[PDB]
């Protein structure tokens, strides 16, 4: 009687189902870099043509 | 306690030391180690720069 049940003990309410909050998706994406050049050597000018 | 000027002075040299080669194949795997764990970290190109 105190916990508002049947004579067997059986819940008078029925429990809630308490539907869960699910998982999620997960997404990426691309990453960039930049650089420079290198240092333009100077030719040793040969003789041909 | 290897710089890179002593790594490939030591490399060229034909393993002509007693613990330093030791201390280069330490040095050795502790780049394997750090690329391995980059690997599987899957750590991208811009985030290691």
């Amino acid at each position: 009687l105190r916990h508002n049940l049947s004579i067997d003990g059986q819940p008078l309410s029925l429990a809630i189902y308490a539907e869960p909050t699910d998982p999620k998706a997960l997404l990426t994406s691309m990453v960039q870099a930049s650089q420079g050049g290198s240092a333009v050597l100077p030719g040793t000018l040969s003789l041909y043509r | 306690g290897l710089d890179i000027a002593g790594f490939m002075t030591l490399v060229l040299k034909e393993s002509l030391n007693a613990n330093e080669t030791t201390q280069l194949v330490q040095f050795c795997h502790v780049m394997a180690q750090l690329s391995l764990s980059v690997q599987t970290l899957r750590l991208s190109e811009a985030e290691l720069s």
